[PDB]
């Protein structure tokens, strides 16, 4: 009725602070590991060159 | 404003306690008496110093109510007794 | 789970059939254990067979060493099948509880009958053989899962708090592993990220140094009876034997890929015996397979290569993390619009409260300026 | 050149890109009053981080699909110098193809 | 032909975006809850039992 309640009350602030920091850490990780991926596609010049070769030119 | 109590402090000064970092600091440089943000926190100097927060009427931009799905957790168990019920 | 009259009737009706089934299972499990023990004594390492002594560095108290006193029989499939091992494990649990009850009966004579009535009214400590139908078995499994939910969080919190209060991780990867190890079951933990915690805790506490209170919590979470607990080297032996059997079965399955061919109910039971899949979650085959693969990944390549599993304390914490449900939160957010201290409104504010409101209210700056100016004037006059 | 067509992957959920964009707009609209102003070198807020991640993913998907809005792609998807160079490369190519098609038609 | 090639990846990206949205929504819910708790705390009508619940 008296002791354990008081010590729980004393614990509350530190735990709240640490959990807030942990959540911030996880969202920070979410944004950190995002990168824009630029894909590379076969240049159409080679396609045009192959078309010319097929024509026997 | 009302006369209600606030988060208990134990008669401690949060600017010098061992867990001071857990208490946010306001613009005036006075650490809060609670994990919440307090703008008008003060310190009184008796034989020992102690922090005090005076409730006041302040308006805060209220984010709209979310859906129950995203904050309710129905993991209650028969042994579980909530703090309100315990009180 | 709390006792009930319906469960009391169920267990009273199935008491004698349950005892007969338990006796048959006892004969079968004795045969299986005889095979396993003969194989261990014949092909086991010298340290494992001779029961090498490992003493703590502080009080020199002997306890089982994971490296020396635990051995994975890679060639056990020749003599004993996976199903036989699972049967032996289940019978070991049932026999432990029955043995404790029988010891109480022998100790107290005929005065244990009302305590037996309390016992049969709950499925927590009755053997699985007392259930003769699917619904009864489901209720029994629900009771076991409830006990696991009740007990595991205490063990996890004990471990985490002691480590965090008396030590900190060495490097960032260890920090991430430690933080992610104790996440709630609503999120999926990556075993590769979490594995280094095993080595870190080996640096902190090995299985040979496990404290008696943490052992009690673990045995509670494993549905192992704890009264009389006695010395820590008895339930510790029980835990070592159970996890040694589990590791042998896991090696068999990994090598032979039995879990892919394993059926849905058998797969669910296999996960449950590893404390990975509660029955109340109603998991499907995909989720069970994901959890089992994560468990195998956490064991790591070294388990197959040499039969060496990671630190048992961290392994138990990891697997029991699936019973660490998110903290319950019930009630609409509108409830936050109420007030808690309305009953004090009639009292009003006394002189000291009015002074505090005046000094620390919106007029605080004006009051501070006036007070400081007055004090400065008085000090100047004094000088 | 590319390779074997990648193995078919079943979506874990059904939802349209338009629906996702509408949901994102709804989510970010309720926090507009709370949302705060910051400089480039100042630390960011939760709302700003969520907005950046969501918009980045949305506009990356749109770029891969072919709905090239170069202004929005530039704002939300372009964070690195190298990525900016690549965006400039893309911008020239699309305009060149448009001009070539128009004159080939004319 | 290009659409067939960029098929698994686009669907995976869409699913990941949906999962990210579902992951972010609870954070905003918690932020709103903390805002309301702070509002009541500043009024002196917040009990520690309510805060813990
Ligand atoms: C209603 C019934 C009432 C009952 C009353 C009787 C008492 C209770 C009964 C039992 C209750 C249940 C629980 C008991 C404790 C369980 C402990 C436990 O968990 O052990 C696990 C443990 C199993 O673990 P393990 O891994 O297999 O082995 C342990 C490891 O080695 C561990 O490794 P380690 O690293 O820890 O190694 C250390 C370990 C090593 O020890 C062991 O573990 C080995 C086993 C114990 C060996 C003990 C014998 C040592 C040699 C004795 C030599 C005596 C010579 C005297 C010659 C005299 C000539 C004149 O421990 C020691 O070193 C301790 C040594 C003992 C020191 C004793 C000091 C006494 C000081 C006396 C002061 C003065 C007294 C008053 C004055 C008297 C004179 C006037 O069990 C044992 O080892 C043996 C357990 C034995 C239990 C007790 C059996 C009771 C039998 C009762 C019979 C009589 C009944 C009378 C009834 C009367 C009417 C009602
Ligand atoms: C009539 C007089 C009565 C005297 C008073 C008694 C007062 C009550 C005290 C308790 C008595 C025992 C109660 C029955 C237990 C059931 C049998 C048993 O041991 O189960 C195995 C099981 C072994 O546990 P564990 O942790 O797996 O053992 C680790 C070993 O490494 C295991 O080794 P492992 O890994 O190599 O595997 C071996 C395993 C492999 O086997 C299997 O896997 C197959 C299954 C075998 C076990 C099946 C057990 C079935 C239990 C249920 C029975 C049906 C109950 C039905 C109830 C309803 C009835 C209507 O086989 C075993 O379990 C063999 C264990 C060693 C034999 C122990 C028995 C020794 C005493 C009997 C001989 C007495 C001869 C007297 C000669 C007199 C000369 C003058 O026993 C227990 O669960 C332990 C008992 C739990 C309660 C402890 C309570 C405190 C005890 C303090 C005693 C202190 C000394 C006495 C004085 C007390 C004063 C205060
Ligand atoms: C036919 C059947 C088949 C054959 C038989 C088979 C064998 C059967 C036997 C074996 C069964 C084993 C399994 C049993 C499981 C159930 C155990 C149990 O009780 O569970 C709690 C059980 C309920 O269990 P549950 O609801 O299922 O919840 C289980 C949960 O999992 C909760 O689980 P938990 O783990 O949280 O609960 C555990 C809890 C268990 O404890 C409790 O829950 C406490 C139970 C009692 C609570 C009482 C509250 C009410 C008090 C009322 C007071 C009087 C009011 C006014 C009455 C006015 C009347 C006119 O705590 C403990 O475990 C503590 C253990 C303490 C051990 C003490 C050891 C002392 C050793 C001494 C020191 C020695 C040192 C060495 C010295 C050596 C020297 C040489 O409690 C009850 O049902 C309460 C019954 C209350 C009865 C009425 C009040 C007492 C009446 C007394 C009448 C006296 C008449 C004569 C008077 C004469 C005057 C001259
Ligand atoms: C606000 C006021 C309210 C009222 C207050 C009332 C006043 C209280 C004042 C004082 C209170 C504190 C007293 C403390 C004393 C010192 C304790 C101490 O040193 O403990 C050390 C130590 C601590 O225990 P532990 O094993 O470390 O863990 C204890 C935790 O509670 C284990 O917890 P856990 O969570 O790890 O495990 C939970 C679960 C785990 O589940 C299991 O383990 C499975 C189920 C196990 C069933 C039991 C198996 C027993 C196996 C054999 C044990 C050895 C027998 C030895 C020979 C027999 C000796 C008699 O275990 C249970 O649920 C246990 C159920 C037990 C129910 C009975 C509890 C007592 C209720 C009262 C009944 C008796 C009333 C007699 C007086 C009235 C007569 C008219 O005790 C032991 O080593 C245990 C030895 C047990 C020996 C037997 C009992 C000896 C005492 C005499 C019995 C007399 C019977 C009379 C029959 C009727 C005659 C007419
Ligand atoms: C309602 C009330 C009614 C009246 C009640 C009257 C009460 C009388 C008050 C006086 C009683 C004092 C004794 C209290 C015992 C409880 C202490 C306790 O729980 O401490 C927690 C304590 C704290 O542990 P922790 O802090 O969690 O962890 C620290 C360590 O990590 C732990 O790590 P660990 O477990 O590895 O290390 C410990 C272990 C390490 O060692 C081992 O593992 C090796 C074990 C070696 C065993 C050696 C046994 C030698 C036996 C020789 C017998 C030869 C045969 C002779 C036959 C003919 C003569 C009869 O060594 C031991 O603890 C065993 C030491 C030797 C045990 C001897 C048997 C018990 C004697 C009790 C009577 C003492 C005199 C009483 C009168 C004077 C009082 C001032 O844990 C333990 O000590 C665990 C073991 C507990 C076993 C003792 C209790 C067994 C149950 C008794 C059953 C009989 C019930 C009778 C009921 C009577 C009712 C009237
Ligand atoms: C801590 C509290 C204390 C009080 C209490 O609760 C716990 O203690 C508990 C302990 C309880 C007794 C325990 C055991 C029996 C025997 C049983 O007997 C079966 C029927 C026959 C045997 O089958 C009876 O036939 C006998 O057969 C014997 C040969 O086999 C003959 O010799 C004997 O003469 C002859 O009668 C009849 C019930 C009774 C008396 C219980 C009553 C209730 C309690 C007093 C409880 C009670 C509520
Ligand atoms: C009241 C007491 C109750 C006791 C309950 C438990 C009883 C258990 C009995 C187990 C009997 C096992 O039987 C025993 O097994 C061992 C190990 O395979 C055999 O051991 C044999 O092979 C081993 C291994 O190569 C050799 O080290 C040993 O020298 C040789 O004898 C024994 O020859 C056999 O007798």
């Amino acid at each position: 009725d008296i002791m354990v309640p008081s010590f729980v009350y004393n614990k509350l602030p530190v735990i709240h602070f640490l959990q807030e920091k942990r959540a911030e850490q996880k969202l920070r990780r979410v944004l950190d590991e995002t990168y824009t991926e630029w894909t590379e596609e076969l240049d159409q010049a080679h396609v045009t060159d192959a078309i010319t070769r097929s024509l026997n030119i | 404003v009302g006369n209600g109590p606030t988060f208990s402090t134990g008669g401690e000064c949060m600017n010098t306690c061992d867990i001071q970092n857990a208490f946010p600091m306001n613009d005036r440089g006075v650490r809060s008496s609670s994990p919440f943000q307090e703008p008008n926190t003060a310190i009184y100097d008796s034989y020992l110093a102690w922090t005090y927060f005076q409730p006041m009427d302040v308006h805060i931009e209220k984010l709209p109510a979310p859906e129950a799905k995203y904050y309710q957790r129905h993991t209650k168990k028969p042994w579980d007794v909530s703090s309100t019920e315990l009180t | 789970m709390q006792g009930s009259w319906s469960v009391l009737k169920k267990n009273c009706s199935n008491f004698f059939p349950g005892l007969l089934a338990f006796a048959q299972q006892t004969q079968e499990a004795y045969g299986i254990w005889l095979r396993i023990y003969n194989r261990q004594q014949k092909y086991g390492p010298t340290d494992f067979v001779e029961q090498s002594e490992t003493f703590s560095p502080d009080y020199h108290k002997r306890f089982h060493s994971q490296d020396k006193n635990m051995w994975v029989d890679k060639e056990l499939c020749t003599e004993v099948s996976q199903k036989e091992v699972a049967r032996l494990m289940t019978y070991k649990l049932d026999m432990w509880r029955m043995a404790h009850c029988a010891g109480a009966l022998l100790a107290t004579g005929g005065y244990a009958i009302p305590f037996g009535l309390f016992w049969l009214a709950n499925d927590t400590w009755v053997p699985s053989s007392f259930n003769l139908t699917g619904e009864e078995l489901r209720a029994w499994r629900e009771a076991q899962d409830l006990y696991r939910y009740r007990s595991a969080p205490s063990y996890l919190t004990d471990t985490k708090w002691h480590f965090d209060f008396h030590a900190y991780p060495w490097n960032e990867t260890q920090e991430r592993a430690w933080d992610d190890l104790f996440e709630k079951n609503d999120v999926r933990r990556d075993p590769k990220v979490v594995r280094p915690a095993a080595e870190m805790y080996d640096g902190f506490i090995k299985f040979e140094l496990i404290r008696r209170k943490s052992l009690r919590h673990l045995c509670r979470s494993m549905n192992i009876p704890t009264f009389p607990m006695l010395a820590r080297l008895c339930n510790g032996t029980r835990v070592r034997d159970y996890w040694n059997l589990a590791w042998c079965e896991d090696y068999m399955v990994i090598t032979q890929r039995l879990h892919e061919s394993m059926t849905d109910e058998e797969l669910y039971d296999y996960a449950w015996r590893r404390y990975l899949a509660p029955y109340d979650k109603n998991l499907n085959r995909e989720q069970l397979m994901e959890r089992v693969e994560d468990y195998f990944e956490f064991l790591g390549p070294d388990f197959v290569a040499h039969g060496k599993a990671p630190n048992l304390v961290i392994l138990t914490n990891y697997v029991l993390g699936y019973y660490n449900d998110p903290a319950y939160l019930e009630g609409d957010i509108s409830e936050l619009d109420k007030n808690d201290y309305d009953h004090l409104a009639s009292w009003g504010k006394d002189a000291f409260l009015r002074r505090l409101e005046f000094e620390n209210g919106p007029l605080r700056d004006q009051v501070e300026a006036h007070t400081q100016r007055l004090l400065a004037e008085r000090a100047a006059i004094a000088k | 050149y590319k390779g074997e067509v990648p193995p078919h992957y079943t979506r874990k959920s059904s939802a349209t890109i338009e629906q996702v964009e509408k949901e994102i707009d709804a989510l970010l609209g309720g926090a507009e009053k709370l949302r705060k102003t910051s400089t480039d070198d100042q630390p960011m807020d939760k709302l700003t981080l969520m907005e950046r991640c969501l918009r980045h993913a949305l506009w990356s998907y749109h770029k891969e699909e072919g709905r090239y809005d170069f202004d929005q792609i530039g704002r939300w998807v372009v964070y690195t110098p190298e990525d900016e160079v690549k965006l400039a490369q893309l911008k020239r190519e699309v305009e060149a193809k448009e001009k070539l098609a128009a004159l080939r038609k004319r | 032909t290009l659409q067939q090639y960029r098929r698994a990846s686009q669907d995976k990206r869409l699913d990941d975006l949906v999962d990210l949205l579902e992951r972010f929504k609870p954070v905003l819910a918690r932020e709103a809850i903390m805002q309301r708790l702070t509002i009541k705390h500043l009024e002196g009508q917040l009990g520690v039992w309510r805060y813990m619940d």
